[PDB]
RNA sequence: GCCCCUAAGCGUGUGCUAAGUGGAAAAGGAUGUGCAGUCGCGAAGACAACCAGGAGGUUGGCUUAGAAGCAGCCACCCUU
């Protein structure tokens, strides 16, 4: 299950800011 | 029983709230309130390193000679706030208090001897409300089971009081009690 | 296990863990403690283990006091079984526990072996724990 | 060796060190060398 | 270390050095008690086979005041007592220079004055 | 090199004392002759014996004896004891021979020290508990 | 495995054949069962079929009567003593309306729960599931109203239908083959007793080992026998794994005796299949010690079926069978008068009591003595310098030890041939 | 966001990291390395070192093939 902790731990970066649609 | 006031010094607050206590805790204070008979309600800020010099060493009932912006008055420490998971010391009440006062506090109790080894002794309220003058209040009163039988309670009328000191509860709780020592089959049936 | 005689409400919400313990946060009964750091549903089973590993390390003395009670049930829905007719039967009986509530109690004379009953009780708890006296 | 995630003393003779990022036990009787990973 | 009860010890067993006039000075090598029992029991009279290990002969001396001397932590110095007995421990212990044969010949206390070893010999004679 | 603290009275009866004597290429009775013509001429209160043999095959002893917590072994009562320390009591002693409770053996193991009685007071004793009253 | 809620049981059974007393005796065994499981029995009806119904075990109306007996005592349950279909335990639960569970389920359930090791639970669940297998259509409820189905069969083209396979198929595939790892990972485990036995296999020691029923007693033989304290508990099939210990006689080669499970009448021939270890070592003795309780109504019947299952194990391995000593337990405490008679034809009927009474001191003398030939025996001159003949001369296992001279020693004695061995110099 | 791709800082001052941590993760294991107090000894030269020190009645019991300081263990009031 590498794909969906790789697309929803992309929401820790500055530019989202903790947040991210579907994640 | 006759000790000395713990020197200290303790500023007024400027400031009160929750933030602002929160700030003066960040910086090593503590907060503190001195009502008493004398009616002096003071916002205070002790010092938390001190603080808790004095009170890990000379007991909880530790009276406080304290500068409060160049006046020392004596206080008694009445009671505590201490956080339950970081263990440090979040206020204080003073109690301020003249000498020649009679006053009440409770204060903890220890054991002495070991037990008849075949017995095991068990604490029960391990706190006594005594009425004491100011300058005199104790700390730390013995009890002493020493080759003492099973089925014995040892109550709080049992236990020995300092000069001056009288009692505030009643001499039929219970203290120390030494039951019986159990077996592995007692272990085993007692809790499932 | 320790389960209820019997409750009021059969099917209950989940109990919402927040918040520190405002009750329960010292030594009362016994020596030494075991002090919680995290939430947990401490079940029945982790209770009546961690009492099997206290009690066979102290082999015949001293008391062991449990000071929670598992008396909020859980329900399971059954087997491979779509979602929707009714909540499940209750399945597990679980105690609520917050940061500082203390767990275990235990008197003992042996400090070292005290210490040792009660880190061999900590590591079957399903949390992170400590172990507090009665004194500060 | 027994290697495994846990390693720890076994009886009095034995200590622990810290050689080339693993972390290993090593004793005179060798029924107890071990290290980590 | 602690100088209290070291000090208070040993400053007054430096002290019978102002009392006494004869101690002897030996050497500890280290045996058996085995061997060493025999020693002390039977021609230590009233007198002691003690270490002072490497331990306060010169400065818990200043009691006496008669310190004149520089070799009192040189090497290991003992001190067997014949104050009492004077020439009865002082040749019987120098007779387990050749029994014992795990200790030489240093000189001491006589006198309160440092003498040598060959006129120490020479009194131990008379 | 061997000593004990095996029964004394035996005249080779056994494994303890039988091959003692027929050990380290030495005559076969020859100690055996002086043992039962001196040690248990005097009645055998317990006496060990420690291999201290010469060139010339002979080793010689002195009036052995138990120290002050079984010195009853050598002097009054029962032959026996407890297993377990602190235990309870089997016999007692008197004080008549209680300048020779260090008349055998004033030693030690290391260098340490002496007065072996002013040790033996507790030492040797609190192992059993057999006792002096 | 399987936990809810009983306590209500109602117990039946077809006498086909045995006398009275004999037929009850097996509903008996049924109490015994059901209890140990715990659970409360209510009545019990035997009916005298001279062999079973395919549809109902018992009958038709006997299927009614029961009916009504589970509705007036409301026991959410019965048990069957015996073994019973798929088909037959599905009818009579439509006519009584509760559980029909046979006995076979009972004592498969039992050493669910009083099983702890890892391995005793493989062998579990191996043994419930193979149970579990012939019983899947019956269990039809995910078959049951499986008709959804229908699916077009144009076929020779698009049908996207997946199944390739009728769902019985595909389903059955599934436990089959779940059943075959476990198979493999239990054959394995065998390496793990082998390995666990391999300095007993080596140093060749005597080995006695405790056959028996259950309930006979066995652990309490060896709990006095030697010393030890396991579990010893008065239920039904209280070790579920085997134990063995150190202890012997004058000939101190270990008698090491084990202790091994139960043999109850007809086994489940299932869970029994991997209780391997039970057997794997009646196979390895120089003895057996059937054990069977004076307490009990007639002595004589567990004898032989316990007999029976030793049949079986000395034929497949084709061995020369153990000598084997019967030894009456229960006895003293004799909860029996109708102890003469056994002791009027019985072997070695000694009043062991485990318990108080004792009674072990002339078994013990007569244990060593059916144990296989002893192979040390020897007379020597031994020179003054031993210091080393005594090799294991006197320090050995039974090494006798009992003769001696003053040169050196004319020991008389006994010894095996890698210990003192043939370096002994006469 | 500012070394080059790629516009703008291989920016300035004080510290940390040796893991490419930075640039995924748990119960738990652990002689990493900075900080801050505490506790005895505490630049007496304590501690480490070269080292005399080897069967005290030391083959004790509980017992004896011996119970060969020493299968096991329930105690170290013990001293030039
Ligand atoms: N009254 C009495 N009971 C005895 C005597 N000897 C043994 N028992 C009974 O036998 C039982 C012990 O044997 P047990 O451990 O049950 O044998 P087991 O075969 O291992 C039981 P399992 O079926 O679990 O293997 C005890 O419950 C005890 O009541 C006796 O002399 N008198």
């Amino acid at each position: 299950a590498k794909r969906g902790r790789k697309k929803r731990d992309r929401k820790h970066s500055k530019a989202n800011h903790g947040k991210r649609p579907n994640a | 029983t006759a000790n000395i006031p713990n020197k200290l010094t303790a500023n007024v607050r400027t400031r009160t709230g929750k933030g602002a206590s929160r700030q003066a805790r960040r910086d090593g204070k503590v907060p503190a309130v001195l009502y008493g008979h004398g009616t002096d309600p003071q916002h205070l800020e002790l010092n938390a390193r001190d603080f808790a010099a004095v009170l890990r060493s000379h007991g909880t009932n530790a009276i406080l000679t304290l500068d409060i912006e160049g006046t020392e008055q004596l206080a008694l420490t009445k009671a505590l706030d201490v956080h339950p998971i970081r263990r440090n010391i979040q206020h204080a009440d003073l109690l301020v208090v003249q000498r020649g006062e009679k006053v009440t506090v409770e204060v903890t109790v220890l054991v002495e001897g070991d037990a008849t080894p075949g017995t095991l002794v068990t604490q029960d309220a391990n706190t006594i409300e005594i009425e004491a003058e100011a300058l005199s209040i104790p700390e730390q009163l013995t009890v002493s089971v020493e080759g003492v039988e099973a089925g014995t309670q040892i109550t709080a009328g049992q236990i020995s009081l300092p000069e001056g000191v009288n009692l505030i509860s009643d001499p039929e709780l219970l203290v120390v009690n030494v039951v019986e020592a159990p077996s592995a089959e007692a272990l085993e049936e007692e809790g499932a | 296990m320790l389960i209820p005689r019997k409750v009021k409400h059969r099917k209950q919400h989940h109990p919402e863990q927040r918040g520190i313990a405002s009750g329960g946060t010292s030594v009362s009964f016994g020596d030494y403690g075991i002090q919680a750091l995290e939430h947990a549903y401490i079940t029945n089973r982790q209770i009546e283990s961690a009492r099997i590993a206290i009690n066979r390390h102290i082999k015949r003395g001293g008391k062991v006091w449990i000071n929670i009670f598992p008396d909020r049930p859980l329900t399971k829905k059954p087997a491979e079984t779509r979602m929707g007719s009714g909540k499940g039967s209750p399945e597990w009986w679980v105690a609520n526990v917050k940061p500082g509530r203390v767990l275990f109690e235990l008197s003992y004379p042996d400090e070292k072996t005290a210490r040792d009953a009660l880190t061999r009780a900590i590591h079957k708890l399903p949390i992170k724990a400590r172990i507090v006296t009665r004194e500060e | 060796m027994k290697v495994n995630p846990s390693v720890k003393p076994i009886c009095d003779k034995c200590r622990v060190i810290r050689r080339h990022g693993r972390v290993m036990v090593i004793c005179s009787d060798p029924r107890h060398k071990q290290r980590q990973g | 270390m602690a100088k209290a009860d070291k000090a208070t010890a040993v400053a007054d067993i430096a002290e019978q050095f102002k009392a006494s006039t004869a101690t002897v000075v030996t050497e500890y090598r280290g045996l058996t008690v085995a061997n060493l029992a025999e020693l002390r029991r039977a021609l230590g009279d009233s007198a002691t086979y003690t270490v002072a290990k490497n331990t306060l002969v010169k400065r818990a001396a200043s009691e006496a005041g008669i310190e004149g001397l520089d070799e009192l932590f040189a090497g290991p110095t003992a001190i067997a007592f014949v104050k009492g007995e004077a020439v009865d421990a002082a040749k019987a212990i120098k007779k387990f220079a050749k029994d014992n044969k795990a200790l030489v010949i240093k000189g001491g206390y006589m006198d309160g004055k440092a003498l040598s070893v060959a006129d120490v010999e020479k009194i131990a004679d008379l | 090199l061997i000593k004990l603290q095996i029964q004394a009275g035996q005249a080779n009866p056994a494994p303890p004392v039988g091959p003692a004597l027929g050990q380290h290429g030495v005559n076969i009775m020859e100690f055996c002759k002086a043992y039962n013509a001196a040690t248990e001429s005097q009645r055998g209160n317990v006496i060990p014996v420690e291999i201290t043999v010469y060139e010339d095959r002979s080793f010689t002893f002195a009036l052995k004896t138990p120290p002050a917590a079984k010195l009853l072994l050598k002097a009054a009562g029962v032959q026996k004891g407890s297993g377990e320390p602190h235990k309870t009591k089997v016999a007692k002693v008197t004080w008549d021979q209680v300048r020779e409770i260090a008349e055998t053996k004033k030693a030690d193991l290391n260098a340490n020290d002496i007065d072996a009685a002013a040790k033996i007071i507790a030492g040797t004793a609190r192992s059993m508990g057999i006792t002096v009253e | 495995y399987r936990q809810l809620r009983l306590e209500r049981v109602v117990l039946v059974g077809v006498w086909t054949e045995g006398s009275a007393a004999d037929a009850e005796a097996s509903l008996a065994e049924l109490a015994a069962l059901a209890e140990t499981a715990g659970s409360e029995v209510l009545e019990g009806l035997i009916q005298r079929r001279d062999k079973p119904d395919p549809s109902t075990y018992i009958g038709s109306g006997k299927a009614a009567e029961l009916r009504e007996v589970v509705l007036a005592t409301g026991a959410d349950t019965v048990i069957c003593d015996g073994e019973l279909s798929p088909a037959q335990l599905n009818a009579l639960e439509k006519a009584v309306k509760v559980k029909v569970i046979d006995r076979t389920a009972l004592i498969l359930d039992i050493f669910a729960q009083h099983a702890t090791s890892r391995e005793g639970k493989a062998q579990v669940s191996l043994a419930q599931m193979e149970y579990m297998l012939p019983r899947l259509r019956g269990w039809g409820e995910s078959m049951s109203r499986q008709a959804g189905g229908r699916a077009g069969g144009a076929g020779g083209g698009v049908g996207t239908r997946g199944p390739g396979e009728t769902k019985i198929e595909t389903d059955r595939r599934r436990i089959r083959e779940r059943m075959a790892k476990l198979r493999r990972e239990i054959r394995d485990m065998k390496k793990i007793r082998d390995t666990q036995r391999g300095s007993r296999r080596r140093s060749e020691i005597p080995s006695v080992a405790i056959v028996g029923y259950t309930n006979a007693g066995k652990s309490s033989l060896l709990n006095a026998l030697t010393g030890a304290g396991v579990l010893v508990e008065n239920a039904l099939f209280a070790t579920l794994e085997p134990t063995t210990r150190r202890g012997e006689f004058e000939d101190g080669r270990p008698f090491v005796l084990t202790d091994t499970v139960g043999f109850v009448r007809h086994l489940p021939t299932q869970l029994v299949e991997a209780f391997r270890s039970t057997l794997e070592e009646v196979v390895d003795a120089d003895l057996l010690i059937h054990v069977v309780d004076g307490s009990d109504v007639n002595p004589l019947a567990q004898i032989n079926a316990v007999r029976t299952v030793i049949n079986e194990v000395v034929a497949e391995y084709d061995i020369a069978p153990p000598p084997e000593l019967l030894v009456v337990n229960k006895i003293d405490a004799a909860t029996g008068v109708g102890l003469a008679q056994l002791r009027r034809a019985l072997p070695d009927a000694v009043f062991v009591s485990a318990r108080t009474g004792d009674g072990l001191d002339k078994l013990r003398s007569r244990m060593g003595e059916l144990v296989e030939s002893t192979d040390a025996t020897v007379d020597v001159t031994i020179p003054y310098d031993r210091g080393d003949l005594v090799a294991r001369v006197h320090t050995d296992g039974h090494v006798d030890a009992t003769e001696h001279t003053d040169a050196g020693t004319r020991i008389k004695a006994r010894v095996p041939a890698p210990l003192a061995a043939t370096l002994r110099e006469y």
